[PDB]
């Protein structure tokens, strides 16, 4: 599950730049009202550099 | 924020984890040298085996 993927300890994950998936995770990550640890930890890994 | 330290899902032993074992051998070495001092003196008074 995405809970495992955001909590696993073995594999890096990501997606295509500027994708509607990337932007969807950005909308769940950078938003000040949304604060789910799962989505925000997905985003940070996607946000690195 | 994440407490997920990834690397330590098991592992080999480290010299610095094993240090407490070598302390017993070191204490044995020290004590055998010390005991050897006592015979090394006393045989000089015996002058014999």
């Amino acid at each position: 599950s995405l809970q495992d993927l955001s909590k696993q300890t073995e594999i890096p994950y990501g997606t295509v730049l500027d994708s509607a998936v990337y932007e969807h995770v950005r909308m769940k990550g950078l938003n000040p009202f949304e604060r789910d640890s799962m989505y925000s930890q997905m985003w940070r890994m996607i946000n690195r550099s | 924020y994440s407490s997920v330290d990834t690397k330590q899902k098991g592992g080999a032993l480290d010299i610095k984890s094993f240090a407490g074992v070598f302390c017993i051998l070191a204490a044995g070495i020290v004590l055998s040298c010390f005991i050897a001092m006592l015979e090394t003196w006393w045989n000089k008074r015996k002058g014999s085996r």
